[PDB]
């Protein structure tokens, strides 16, 4: 059996088990400098705001999401960040896949903060462009990036652009996809940073991965792909007052 | 005779350069670190099939299972030593063990069969105590402390290996360790699936730590050139 | 209990060596506070994400006679002077300047054949954690670098001989140690893997994931 | 969901239902002549023994493993039976089969007490080469052995070699698995024997038949075979004692 | 390590030079400064007509409001950093902020109409939050954090911004600051004067502090050449 989850106008489709995994245990609560620095809440914008499907095939290294950039154009998450200036919010990763009993794979859903990418040209950094993609999912590559004068993000899938070893990324909240038993993954990140509250444009709080470890297999007649959905819900988000004390 | 002298490893109290002023106060971020053991015991992708160029791509993690030219065939084996070993010197527990000159504890193995829903094999789990070469054969494997691990039933088999302890001063690398024991997997049946579903199927490990482990005598790490 | 964070990181390590001269081109040292130049403390540092600490400074300050010819010779004692900049602070573009007078970088005058001098840096950040890796701009604008905040601001350091001891040439050399104290860490992260290349960037060459073995049953 | 059985050493998976099927509605407890015959018990003896496993095609007639005999060159069991004389027994058959819903089938596991076989030749009695197999199990026939001037063990699988009906052995502890329904069979045989204790290389207590009724069937793609799986351990196993009054 | 040694920010005990010696006991003299603060929450006049030659004069102070050609054009604007700004860092509040390198805390500023007892208007107050841009026309003003100021009920009008932190290191100077509001006044209404009495009238600044105002580590005043 299945369930429903309706937060504002968005309704969602769940298992009855979903094995949530709670960040760092920590929920995303509020905030707990009176007249100095006013700050105001905002609730609508709490909703589930379903990204763009990407297909799985069998040569497929892998994507990246970057949280707070995903949504900059999407709905009032979008607009309120043009609005306000400093903002402090949660987040709730929903990533489900779907897939027949004869297909096989395995995938690592992990949500990184301050996932800093590395540059292909060790000289300088890598451009925004290149770094940032907006309502559409950056993917990995399998060999390394040929480097000159470019500023091309580093992207092996082993290295995963940051320069540490793939297997270890589970030190970060997780969740594996078996595709023979689980089918789905919810992490549910609090809101991690050195300040109460920051720019939104000019820093990502929380960066998504999902990479295949064992490579997608069928038989020829199955579909030959496999459409990972990711559904991402802002919680708790407070923006600064901008009235005057 | 030992005052007037500058030793690294001292701890007295120094004069403040700048007094008189506010650091800010603290604030309540998640996951603050207290002990390097926490970190050891997160499970971590363990590279068993670091074999040539499996290395420098994302196979090196997987393990290839074949139902063809399997009837008693072993399927993997390594040492047990966490640290100073190529398949578990840069996991998360090789990493905080190489910094440590002398460790002794219990390491857990998880082990993931990533096939379809519908293949059904069986495999033989084996334990080498350490003094105790690994197992020539099937029959000698199951001689010993196996567990018979179904894949159709369970699609995960867990291990809690003990008696793991440092076996050699500074770094040293070299398969069949005289002191540590030996992990391995042999084909007890084949792998049986329908028609139109793939037989070749993968295996995952991860490794990871335990409550009764020691670490003393911190050094230098061999990793930074 | 050797695996607690203080206990991990709160060891001496060096983290600078220079020389500046009483003659010659060469008069004074500058070193901006960045612990991000050896790499054996680099690497340590960057097992957690934020981390929140003290700096206790241990200088070393050595003077050799360099090889001259300046006849008649007699030196007296040297006095060095170490001024700490605090962020946001005049920096000297000379020896002799009218920065090293200002009263507010805490400099400190040792003079030569004691216990070596050292001083305490309490946690300089405007904000509630030094950010080992930062996934934004420093500035809004395009111009601004990325992956560099300026809340790990922890100042600057300059020293200089006081005064010219003798007649002849003498070269002294200044050893900086680097102590954390009371070091808060969290978020831990995976460890480097690959080598380190600048000290401002991320930036890495691609490298395997382990070293290899004949076979998968060896 | 699965269950793990562990027995010293060894550890078995099993299904949470088993349907243990007790041989004769008795347990295999121990023995209940005080110096004149001293007895000494063994324990660490009991633990899971896994045979080689068979592969089950369309053509496969059957199979028998003498349930002494299969154990003599295994661990301490086959120690212990050149070591010790006398000794009495008791077993725990764990015959599992895994194959695919597309695959169609029936099997008999069957614990034959005193199976004493035919010989081809009615003047003779078989050899032991053709009636014990150590290491390895031994194999039924389609068509009648051809009589002559030799040893050879009748090994007919309609008449089992016990020259009686196949239909009729249901009457001793047995197990049927469909595979559609049953996956394995359990059998506990309890110490069945004239004597308290018995020489084990002269005389085999009880005989474990395996015969398939219903051939293998399956569509060409599938695998073409059926990889049965037998595990045996022995309980309460107590053996003379070597010492002196 | 750390004995022998000269600091200069360090507070030790000194031989005193002339013992056994009497000093004067303290008397009362009136206005003892306890703490800095206290004087960055006097009202200083702010030099809004900072302007070309009116520095070196008089005319600095006195902000110009005619009532010909303003049906809705601005009278005046500034961006809302106290100390680094022109119109700002010359004041009480901006000179006390120039010695210390973070301050946060809330802006009072306070604006007299120096005209007849006979002249009456409206002016449109806005405040522009940190990230947003200063209006560029009355609509875009009224649409925000606006204050209708009737000069004819009312000889005064007191605004309190919050939101008011320090916006770079060192000493910088610059117009339209991007972490910092914009103050802006816009004619709402002209200038309305009966006969014989003067229609061109002035208006003046005040800016004070509040009592949620910090201020840490303390430098040099860059106004010292």
């Amino acid at each position: 059996r299945a369930r429903s989850i309706t937060l504002g106008n968005s309704t969602i489709t769940t298992q009855e088990c979903a094995n949530v995994v709670v960040g760092y245990g920590v929920w995303p609560d509020y905030l707990k400098t009176a007249e100095d620095q006013p700050t105001q809440p905002d609730v609508a914008t709490c909703r589930f705001y379903t990204l763009d499907s990407v297909q799985w095939q069998k040569t497929s290294p892998g994507w990246w999401w970057k949280l707070p950039d995903a949504l900059s154009n999407l709905g009032l998450f979008g607009q309120n960040m043009q609005y306000h200036y400093l903002g402090r919010t949660g987040y709730t990763v929903h990533v489900q896949c779907n897939a027949s009993k004869f297909h096989q794979g395995c995938l690592l859903v992990v949500c990184v903060p301050e996932a800093e990418m590395g540059c292909a040209t060790l000289d300088n950094t890598p451009s925004s462009a290149e770094l940032l993609g907006g309502d559409s999912a950056k993917e990995f590559a399998d060999k390394p990036v040929a480097s000159g004068s470019n500023k091309l993000v580093q992207r092996v899938v082993y290295n995963a652009g940051m320069g540490v070893g793939v297997g270890n990324l589970t030190i970060f909240p997780h969740q594996w996809i078996n595709l023979r038993t689980n089918n789905s993954a919810t992490i549910v990140m609090p809101y991690t940073n050195s300040v109460p509250m920051d720019n939104m444009f000019r820093h990502n709080n929380v960066t998504l991965m999902v990479i295949p470890f064992v490579p997608l297999d069928y038989c020829p007649g199955s579909t030959t792909y496999v459409p990972i959905t990711v559904t991402i819900a802002p919680m708790c988000a407070e923006y600064n007052g901008l009235r005057l004390a | 005779p030992g005052s007037c002298q500058f030793l690294t490893s001292d701890d007295f109290q120094s004069p403040s350069a700048m007094p008189q002023y506010d650091v800010t106060p603290e604030m309540r971020i998640p996951g603050e670190v207290k002990n390097l053991m926490e970190i050891a015991e997160v499970d971590s992708v363990v590279p068993v099939q670091n074999v040539g160029e499996k290395v420098n791509s994302m196979e090196a993690y997987q393990i290839p299972v074949r139902s063809n030219e399997g009837s008693g065939t072993q399927v993997f084996g390594f040492p047990l030593q966490p640290g100073y070993s190529s398949v578990f010197s840069r996991t998360l527990l090789g990493e905080i063990l190489n910094y440590y000159t002398h460790w002794s504890g219990s390491i857990k193995l998880t082990f993931m069969f990533c096939g379809s829903a519908m293949a059904t094999g069986k495999f033989l789990l084996a334990y080498s105590p350490p003094g105790a070469g690994a197992p020539t054969k099937r029959v000698d494997a199951m001689l010993g402390t196996h567990v018979v691990w179904d894949v159709g039933l369970q699609s995960s088999c867990v291990l809690c290996i003990p008696w793991i302890s440092q076996t050699h001063y500074r770094y040293v690398t070299s398969d069949e360790y005289t002191a540590g024991g030996f992990i391995t997997c042999w084909y007890q049946t084949n792998i049986v699936v329908p028609a139109d579903a793939q037989s070749s199927c993968y295996i995952m490990c991860f490794v990871s730590a335990c409550n009764d482990f020691s670490v003393r005598l911190l050094k230098d790490t061999p990793f930074i050139s | 209990s050797e695996s607690t964070i203080e206990n991990f990181l709160c060891r001496s390590a060096c983290v600078y060596f220079t020389e500046y001269e009483n003659s010659g081109a060469k008069r004074y040292a500058e070193w901006v506070l960045t612990p991000r130049q050896a790499a054996q403390l680099r690497r340590k540092l960057e097992f957690f994400t934020y981390v929140r600490f003290d700096l206790e400074l241990t200088f070393v300050i050595t003077s050799t006679q360099q090889p001259s010819t300046t006849q008649n010779q007699d030196a007296q004692i040297l006095t060095h002077q170490i001024m700490y900049v605090p962020p946001g602070g005049p920096v000297p573009d000379k020896v002799d300047s009218y920065v090293w007078q200002t009263s507010t970088n805490p400099s400190v005058f040792w003079t030569e054949g004691n216990a070596p001098p050292r001083m305490s840096i309490p946690f300089l950040s405007i904000g509630n954690a030094y950010s080992n890796f930062y996934d934004g701009w420093s500035e809004f604008s395009r111009n601004g670098v990325y992956g560099i905040n300026t809340l790990n601001n922890m100042g600057t350091l300059y020293a200089r001989h006081v005064n010219a001891g003798s007649t002849g040439p003498i070269k002294s050399t200044i050893r900086i140690y680097f102590k954390p104290k009371h070091v808060k860490a969290w978020i831990p992260r995976p460890p480097r893997l690959c080598q380190y290349e600048k000290a401002k960037n991320v930036n890495f060459q691609p490298s395997g994931v382990t070293t290899t073995r004949q076979s998968i049953t060896t």
